């Protein structure tokens, strides 16, 4: 919701696989998911992560995700959270 | 608001090839693809924006015209949903393609005119709005 480490990997994997899909209601909706998204990367090429994707990067939503995390590592910014694994069993 | 009411589709388009969508940052725009005129002539048309998700529609139909859009940009086209420029291409929240007409409507410009319409993206609809 208010930054990136406010997301887990997988919620953002979610939120990316989302935008890939174009899994919305309206067009609207879809362009205010990119803006968000843009704003939880604060990567320089925005949107472009999606849908211009620099030669030779996946743009897979793994992809997308893998590129976020590790630019963000690389320029010294903060990460996702820690997803809590459910476990069926002790 | 005329836009805003039904109508009927005429036109030719013109024959686009490869990267159709590079010309829409130049010049006066990209046409509407002939082929996609094709499909939409004399089909009628609640809105101009009832016009505008069927030729991103029909877009995505075509193998030519959506062959270069990546992954995303196809499924977005497939919804009937504007693809989305290069960001360097956008203005603010304008980040998709957008239809235009040549011939505004208040000199006598047609609203569903295939001939009479445009693709920019934002930047270059700005720049053409801006020395009006």
């Amino acid at each position: 919701k208010h930054s990136i480490s406010d997301y887990t990997e997988a919620e953002f994997l979610q939120l990316v696989t989302t935008i890939c899909n174009a899994d919305t209601s309206s067009e609207e909706e879809l362009v205010k998911l990119v803006t968000h998204f843009e704003e939880m990367t604060e990567h320089p090429s925005g949107s472009d992560l999606i849908y211009y994707p620099k030669e030779g990067d996946d743009d897979s939503p793994s992809g997308i995700v893998n590129t976020v995390k590790q630019w963000r590592a690389a320029n010294g910014k903060s990460g996702f959270k820690q997803g809590l694994e459910h476990h069926h069993h002790h | 608001s005329k836009r805003n009411k039904p109508g009927k589709a005429t036109g030719k388009g013109k024959p686009v090839g490869d990267k159709w969508l590079d010309d829409a940052g130049k010049d006066s725009g990209a046409p509407i693809p002939d082929r996609i005129a094709d499909k939409l002539r004399d089909k009628e048309f609640k809105s101009f924006d009832d016009f505008r998700k069927a030729v991103w529609e029909e877009v995505s139909k075509d193998p030519e015209l959506s062959k270069n859009l990546n992954p995303s940009n196809k499924s977005s086209v497939s919804k009937g949903y504007s693809p989305f420029t290069p960001k360097n291409q956008q203005v603010g929240g304008r980040a998709v393609y957008e239809l235009h007409h040549d011939k505004p409507i208040s000199q006598g410009g047609e609203v569903y005119d295939m001939d009479n319409i445009r693709v920019t993206t934002p930047k270059r609809h700005i720049d053409i709005h801006r020395g009006k």
